């Protein structure tokens, strides 16, 4: 179809606008166009054809036409990635490429690592890690050498990351002498620089794996750090930060070499150089020995306090990191911190201008929370009460975050009655006065209320006054915000035995349930869920049986969260209140969900399936199965599969004695899709019952008789999926004679191709290994184990690989090995005493 | 596309079928018992029937029975001409004769570029088994066609009438077929097509 | 893609669990895995180890255990021959 | 029709008597309000497990513990700088460090941490059958008869903590007779005898390993080839007075 | 994974740490993606934890998980429980073409 | 080339084999034929299903066209849901009934066919005919003739089969020495209905596991 013509890139293709090298030459570029600019159904086919024939086409023309496409500026993230995927599949296919085209591809996909999104970063890493095995060590090393000498900061940054991905892919032991080359190179300055950064991204990508390799890198740090070049010296200091953080306290013995020059750099060069240096030493702090930690921390804290006034952003960010790490030191006392560090902290770094920039606000909050551990919690929050009542809304937000992360760890039990009062007062003030739309306030406020609960009652009343006050408001943002706060505060109210207050909450929310805005309505239903869950059903005001019939129309509201919380709450009434709602109304629920689960949400769809268990416990299981089986006939796969799930859960809660006979008839129905839904529903209903299927196994085997024998690879597939769960949970019951049958029908299917069929059949045979035991399952595998056919062999050695994985000692007695069978045999097997 | 016909399942233990071949197995799919080919949709079934594969298997099954013992540019005004059927008789049986008349230089004055203009009307015997509506069938039609004018048909319930035996002395100018040369006349000067 | 993953998992499972017959495996390579696992279990279970000790009649049981360990390598036959 | 289906009830009347493993630690303090003495021993046969004391110069049944339903392939006590509880490795690959406790009116065996390793079977890749613990109790080491060796760094706190495993993998080297050398807290060092699985000749070569607490990995130190006749290794503690 | 093919696993010797999964992926056995009768908490090698990447969902590799992942009783018997470190290193063609599809 | 032409003859391979008839011509190209013969001819191994070397994807079967869709196990067919829901081109039933069908009625029940140790299902095979076969070897015995085959034979009641006269001259069946037939070795007055004779056997426990009681789990 060639959907969405690209005029410039197509006229860039030229080729056919309207001779085997001309035919492959043409069809190849035609396919490439199918991928880049084309129809989804078309490009999906051109992918399979391009990969199947990827070995046939010459990589010279493949990459010759393909690569320069990505050099244009008119590409889009969609299309560029559509070509990237072909790059990956072809490179991983051919597996061998000449060095010039290796260089071309590495240059083309090299910038991908720098893109802002980890989505592109990931595939940019994938092309390089797949190419590394293709080209090898020597090729890539010959590629990076002329590039590291480039004068372009951009490209140097690019192949820094690229070289790192190569080092991780082929190992950093093989690429390490190259790191020593660009590292220790006396020739070029940028070669030193990038040679140092490569160590950075190597440390980041390896993570903890950098330990065993940390010896060679610290050589480059110690020798190349001494360079007179300020940028070099800085980048080395950053490498110490990354390799220390990823290092974890082990590496101290190695870092002791570079430990010394950092301090003489600190006391002298100052400036941003001291920013990077204190970043490095700060990262060294956790790995320091307790005595050495004691000395060097006390040495650094003076420079920190002196540098509190730094107008620069970077230095403040570093200082916060150094305090963050030094907080864990046992040497510096919480008394020391409260007497000196903390008071000079809260006054300097909590100024309103601090709160303006988020990326700094992060480090501020996390640093403060790390301070809260050593500092007294009541002292920290004591200093944190004044920032709560400030009139700046983002500053109030940061003020909240600090309380959230702090109270989660420590809890508020340290606070006195008075400042505990001023705390909740401040939280209510900032909560009712909030201008900005953000989800944090109700979350963290709820965390505080979960932390302290019995103490809330005299505050618990006014808090709910504010709650209702916001529940009537003209802005849906504040509406759903306050509702989310409700659902969180519901469990706490139970601790004060306010239950009538929960009743009036249930009233007002139930009356506001008719709101037009879905985004708020969902949260309201969530608060309904918390209320009904917490409080006893009998004392619920509306009551429930009046609640649910108003819920039945809600299911058609579409959107998502409305059905999320709606299905959650309908399920809550399903398990909790079987009697209240009338069974015909429950049937209306069944029809509504049965129509509802076409939705694309796995949470809505899964929970929807789960509610049929409660509805099946309350109401007639056959009554549910009528609607379910009637819905199996629909062509839509989600309907078939998740109605099969419903049949499974109903068979779990009701028991298979009811559900299975009607299932078998629904299998007697001639329709394929129905039979598939039956077999899968049988799979799920078996995996949900561990000990039940043992008694039901024999009635299954005549059904699988026509299933496994059926011509359709689908029926054979899903039947094998039945044999998986059935065999796993029924293994060891003594039904092996039936399992022997079920297997005897499976063995002929081993040669069946396709990924789904082959993995379902493998898993089925592995389940049979547990129910039969290897010995017989072996006997088949043995009589087919080698064979001339080169195909039969490849097929059975898969089953024997999985068997060797699960069982080894189990197969030991069963090896058909005799002294005439093999030369050496084992002399000790024939010993008899 | 099914034309409302009911194809019974293979296991229902055989109402006469149009083609007693395409069935539905224990599953919902459609199959050709001879060809042993599975077909997803009735359209695929029709592709199978119109395909040479199925036909070859039909000829093989018949051999088993014996063992066991220009189209594009076609002008079309779709104008119904005037036929004049009349019961004839000679010796020694009864035959039919049709007299079809054509335009009197009324509209054929705008088209004279020797484009099949020399081609006379053509007749063919068609089985009603295939129609645009496919409702009822079971009889033959003596269709008569000319480029501009619209086709014409005449129902022939009698299995055989006037089907002669070596009328002339075996002279071989097939024209279109034995039927046309054997028993048709085209008065092109007066534009009258006789058929008997 | 899928089969291509099965190749990588073939490399990983082969690395962990040592011998796993992939497609073409020489009888010398595979039978060695057989011998190694059988001896492995004979010495691995204190039960079967105690058993082989008596039926063989060695003076001590660890002689049988370390015998099996030595018997895992091919050259141990020629080693016994050189005693 | 009557189903034959013989239903057998298995009982172990007398429990397996061949004692394959032992440990020297002091586990429970019984009948004494406050007492700490290193004299006690716990001995294990596969499934069955027993705990004996002496203290009188004459051995005593303490309690016969419940059946573990597994094959204990090694057992070694660990002593950390406290009640001495035994590290126990068995089938399932799990490294199960268990403390013998007094619960209700009897002694029951409580488990602290079990770490999943390999799979559930008796295997050559399974890092069991060769086990030892640092005599100062800083780290536990498991190995396999052939493939690989794993060494956990054990740390104690308000709750016990097992450090991530330290892996070394030698594909063709069949390991036999793990013996760990005591240290002064310098660095843990263990010794093995590696027989090559795939070789033209029989070659049994000793190998030394020093686990580096600083670099957190095991380091191959000295590979000494000795005659194929080799049997076992033992650790000489110091020779600090000699050279 | 059981369903998406291109997803690559880790398979190293699991450490003491427990893998986290997000509320969105909650309930799936990381191998078979089954919701039934979970047994043992997943354990990952230290190489998959370290810094921020430790907080990721071991299943979808993107979101930050609160919950611990458990193996099901079918995988615990199949032994895939003890196979190695489950994690998804590559984001996968599905999630990729999803992100590039929307933006 | 040389390795392909180095192969020993299959008959040279037969001598190494204790059960030579299993080895086949394609075993000549077995890369390790002396070993593969030992494995394939080992006692309890079950040879690979032979649908390999065919490209038909193991089911092209013409017989697959004529296979019945399904049949309920008669014990489940007792549950009557067959009439309640019509599967061929609400339904509430008693919990005690269904539960008892699987447990009380159907505990000892087992499928009649199953398969054996080495039974492998080849494409052309259909088990059902062999099920009626095994069941028929059970019901039908010599000396008895069903009324249908009797009517087709046109044998009226009380009259002996036509092979009783030729059996008078030739003698009793060599395969059935103990067979008795009215009028000859057996009392004609005992001739009744469809049975004109019966085999008289001349031959004239607890199996350590006898349960002596059968009690199924109760739902209630
Ligand atoms: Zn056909
Ligand atoms: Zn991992
Ligand atoms: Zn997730
Ligand atoms: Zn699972």
């Amino acid at each position: 179809d060639l959907m969405f013509f690209k005029p410039s890139d197509h006229k860039y293709f030229a080729d056919v606008i309207s001779n085997k090298d001309e035919k492959k030459e043409r069809t190849l570029s035609m396919l490439l166009l199918k991928i880049k600019n084309g129809n989804t159904a078309s490009r999906r086919t051109s992918m399979r054809i391009l990969t199947d024939k990827a070995v046939t086409f010459g990589p010279e023309m493949i990459f010759n036409r393909l690569l320069p496409i990505l050099l244009d500026r008119s590409l889009e993230d969609q299309e560029r990635h559509l070509m990237i995927k072909t790059i990956d599949r072809v490179l991983y296919q051919l597996g061998d490429l000449t060095k010039p085209y290796v260089h071309k591809i590495l240059v083309v996909a090299a910038p991908l690592l720098i893109d802002e999104d980890p989505m592109v970063r990931s595939t940019g890493q994938e092309i390089i890690t797949n190419l590394s095995t293709v080209a090898g060590l020597k090729t890539i090393l010959t590629v990076m050498r002329p590039d590291i000498e480039n004068e372009d900061e951009y490209v140097r940054n690019v192949t820094s990351r690229a070289a790192a991905v190569v080092a991780k892919a082929l190992g950093v032991n093989q690429l390490l002498p190259f790191i020593n080359a660009a590292c220790h190179s006396r020739k070029s300055w940028k070669a030193r620089h990038t040679g140092i950064k490569i160590v950075q991204q190597i440390g980041i990508l390896l993570g903890i794996g950098v330990l065993n390799h940390l010896t060679g890198l610290m050589s480059c740090i110690k020798d190349c750090l001494m360079d007179d070049h300020v940028p070099v010296r800085i980048v080395t200091a950053h490498t110490l930060s990354t390799l220390a953080e990823n290092s974890y306290p082990y590496g101290i013995e190695v870092f002791n070499v570079v430990l010394e020059p950092l301090w003489k750099g600190i006391r002298s060069h100052r400036g941003k150089v001291l920013s990077s240096f204190l970043k490095a030493v700060g990262s060294m702090i956790p790995l320091m020995d307790p005595e050495y930690a004691g000395y060097y921390t006390t040495e650094a804290m003076r420079i920190i306090r002196r540098e509190f006034d730094s107008p620069d952003d970077e230095m403040k960010k570093t200082i916060l990191l150094v305090l963050q790490k030094c907080s864990a030191v046992e040497s510096i006392t919480p008394k020391f911190l409260r007497e000196e560090i903390a008071p000079e902290f809260f006054q300097k770094f909590w100024v309103r201008r601090v709160a303006l920039d988020r990326p700094l606000n992060k480090v501020v909050t996390y640093t403060t929370v790390t301070l809260a551990k050593k500092l007294g919690c009541s002292y920290t929050i004591d200093k944190l009460l004044t920032p709560l009542r400030d009139e700046a809304e983002p500053f109030r937000t940061m003020a909240v975050h600090a309380v959230t992360r702090t109270v989660n760890l420590l809890g508020t039990a340290d606070l006195d009655e008075r400042l505990e009062t001023r705390l909740i007062d401040a939280l209510l003030i900032a909560f009712q006065e909030q201008t900005n739309s953000d989800s944090i306030i109700f979350k963290g406020f709820g965390a505080v209320t979960v932390s302290l609960d019995i103490r809330m009652k005299p505050f618990l009343a006014p808090i709910v006054s504010t709650i209702l006050n916001h529940l009537k408001h003209k802005t849906p943002l504040v509406r759903q915000h306050a509702a989310d706060l409700c659902a969180i505060l519901i469990p706490v109210i139970k601790n004060c035995h306010e239950f009538e207050m929960l009743n009036k909450l249930n009233i007002i929310l139930y009356e506001s349930l008719g709101e037009v805005y879905p985004e708020v309505l969902g949260s309201i239903i969530n608060a309904m869920y918390c209320i009904t869950s917490v409080m006893d059903l009998d004392k619920l005001q509306p009551p429930i049986n009046q609640i649910l019939p108003t819920l039945t129309p809600i299911l058609r509201n579409k959107h998502r969260k409305v059905e999320v919380n709606t299905i959650k709450f309908v399920g809550l009434i399903g398990k909790l209140a079987p009697t209240y709602a009338p069974p015909k109304e429950w049937m209306r629920i069944c029809f509504e969900l049965l129509e509802l689960l076409k939705s694309t949400n796995k949470e809505i769809r899964r929970s929807a399936n789960a509610t049929f268990g409660f509805i099946a416990e309350a109401i007639g299981p056959h009554d549910v199965l009528v609607a379910l089986l009637n819905n199996l006939k629909v062509q839509e796969r989600q309907l078939r599969v998740c109605t099969a799930v419903a049949i499974g859960i109903v068979a779990k809660v009701c028991g298979p004695y009811n559900v299975l006979p009607v299932i078998m008839n629904e299998y007697t129905t001639p329709e394929t899709n129905v039979q598939n839904g039956v077999l899968k529903a049988m799979s799920f209903m078996f995996e949900y019952i561990g000990n039940m299927s043992k008694d039901y196994i024999y009635f299954i085997t005549p059904l699988l008789e026509d299933a496994l024998t059926d011509r359709d690879l689908v029926h054979r597939q899903t039947a094998s999926n039945v044999i998986t769960h059935l065999a796993l949970n029924c293994s060891g019951t003594g039904h092996e004679d039936a399992f022997i049958h079920l297997m005897n029908l499976l063995i002929p299917n081993i040669f069946e191709t396709s990924p789904h069929a082959i993995m379902r059949i493998l898993e089925g045979l592995e389940a049979l290994s547990q129910a039969l035991g290897p010995g017989l399952f072996m006997n088949y595998i043995w009589a087919g184990l080698f064979h001339p056919a080169k195909n039969v062999r490849k097929a059975f050695w898969r089953v024997y690989n999985n068997m060797y994985v699960m069982y080894q000692d189990a197969m030991v007695p069963f090896y058909p090995v005799t002294p005439d069978n093999n030369e050496e045999y084992i002399e000790e097997l024939d010993l008899v005493l | 596309l099914s034309k409302g016909e009911n194809v019974p399942y293979t296991f229902q233990d055989e109402q006469v079928r149009s083609n007693p071949y395409i069935y539905k197995n224990h599953s919902g799919k459609l199959v050709c018992k001879l060809c042993n080919t599975m077909h997803m949709s009735w359209s695929s079934v029709e592709r199978h029937l119109g395909g040479k594969k199925h036909g070859l298997n039909v000829l093989r099954r018949g051999i088993s029975i014996e063992k066991s013992s220009x189209x594009x540019x076609x002008x079309x005004x779709x104008x119904x001409x005037x036929x004049x059927x009349x019961x004839x008789x000679x010796x020694g049986s009864v035959g039919l004769a049709i007299q079809v008349n054509y335009s009197s230089e009324v509209k054929e004055n705008s088209v004279d570029s020797d484009d099949k203009a020399k081609v006379p009307p053509l007749i063919r015997i068609v089985s009603g088994l295939e129609l645009s509506d496919t409702k009822q069938k079971g009889k033959k039609f003596l269709v008569i066609a000319y480029e501009p004018f619209e086709n014409i048909a005449i129902e022939l319930p009698p299995n055989e009438i006037l089907f002669s035996e070596n009328n002339d002395m075996d002279n071989n100018n097939d024209g279109v077929d034995e039927l046309n040369k054997k028993c048709t006349f085209w008065d092109a000067i007066s534009k009258l097509y006789y058929v008997q | 893609a899928e089969k291509q993953r099965q190749l990588k998992l073939q490399k990983i499972y082969k690395q962990k669990y040592i011998g796993l017959g992939d497609e073409s495996t020489t009888r010398e390579q595979w039978q060695r895995n057989v011998r190694n696992d059988t001896l492995n279990t004979l010495q691995g279970h204190s039960a079967s180890l105690e058993y082989v000790s008596l039926s063989r009649g060695d003076l001590s049981i660890r002689d049988t255990r370390i015998h099996l360990l030595k018997s895992m390598s091919p050259g141990y036959k020629a080693y016994l021959r050189e005693e | 029709a009557k189903d034959d289906e013989l239903y057998l009830y298995h009982l172990t009347l007398k429990k397996q008597t061949n004692f394959v493993h032992s440990c020297i630690g002091h586990f429970v303090d019984l009948e004494a309000g406050s007492k700490r003495e290193q004299s006690q021993l716990c001995v294990a046969t596969e499934t069955h497990l027993e705990l004996y004391d002496t203290a009188d110069g004459e051995l005593k049944l303490i309690a016969k513990f419940q059946n573990l339903f597994a094959t204990i392939t090694s057992m070694k006590s660990l002593d950390l700088p406290w009640p001495t509880f035994l590290a126990l490795t068995s089938d399932s690959g799990n490294l199960s460090i268990v403390q013998i406790i007094m619960h209700a009116g009897a002694l029951r065996l409580k488990t602290l941490v079990n770490q999943p390793l390999t799979r559930t079977t008796l295997r050559r890749v399974s890092p069991i059958s060769y086990m030892e613990i640092d005599p100062n109790g800083r780290c536990i080491i498991l190995s396999s008869v052939e493939q690989n060796k794993l060494c956990f760094l054990v740390d104690y706190a308000q709750k016990l903590r097992i450090s991530s495993p330290l892996e070394i993998i030698r594909p063709h080297m069949v390991t036999l007779d793990m013996a760990v050398v005591d240290v002064n807290f310098n660095n843990p060092c263990f010794v093995t005898l590696e027989i090559d699985n795939a070789a033209t000749q029989l070659s049994v070569h000793l190998i030394f390993y020093v686990l580096e607490l600083g670099l957190n990995h095991i380091v191959k130190k000295a590979d000494y080839l000795v005659n194929p006749s080799a049997n076992f290794v033992l650790s000489l503690p110091d020779l600090s007075r000699y050279n | 994974s059981r369903h998406q093919f291109d997803l690559i696993m880790c398979l190293k010797q699991p450490g003491v740490q427990t893998g986290l999964l997000c509320e969105k992926c909650d309930g799936k056995c990381p191998i078979c993606d089954s919701y039934v009768r979970p047994k043992r908490k997943v354990r990952v090698c230290e190489n998959c934890s370290f810094g921020k990447q430790a907080k990721n969902c071991i299943i979808c590799n993107l979101n930050v998980g609160v919950n611990d992942a458990f193996y099901c009783w079918e995988c615990c018997r199949l032994g895939k429980d003890k196979d190695g470190c489950p994690r998804i290193l590559n984001l996968g063609s599905n999630r990729l073409d999803r992100h590039f599809e929307k933006k | 080339k040389r390795r392909k032409t180095e192969k020993p003859s299959l008959s040279q391979l037969k001598s190494q084999v204790p059960y030579p008839q299993i080895i086949e011509w394609y075993d000549c190209d077995a890369r390790y034929p002396g070993l593969l013969a030992s494995i394939k001819c080992t006692k309890n191994v079950i040879p690979v299903p032979s649908h390999w070397q065919s490209k038909k994807e193991y089911l092209s079967g013409r017989s697959l066209l004529g296979k019945r869709p399904f049949e309920l196990p008669d014990i489940i067919k007792k549950t009557n849901i067959e009439q309640m829901r019509s599967t061929l081109p609400a339904l509430d039933l008693d919990y005690k009934k269904l539960h008892d069908v699987f447990f009380k009625i159907g505990a000892n029940w087992k499928p009649d066919h199953l398969l054996c140790f080495g039974d492998v299902y080849y494409e052309n095979r259909n088990l059902f005919e062999e099920t009626n076969w095994k069941r028929m070897v059970d019901h039908k015995r010599p000396g008895r003739i069903s009324q249908e085959l009797r009517a087709i034979m046109n044998l009226p009641e009380g009259q002996l089969p036509p092979w009783c006269m030729k059996m008078k001259d030739i003698g009793l069946p060599t395969g059935y020495p103990d067979l008795k037939i009215a009028g000859l070795n057996w009392d004609i007055t005992n001739l009744k209905g469809d049975v004109y004779g019966k085999i008289i056997p001349n031959h004239h426990r607890n199996y350590f596991g006898a349960l002596i009681s059968f009690e199924t789990p109760e739902f209630e």
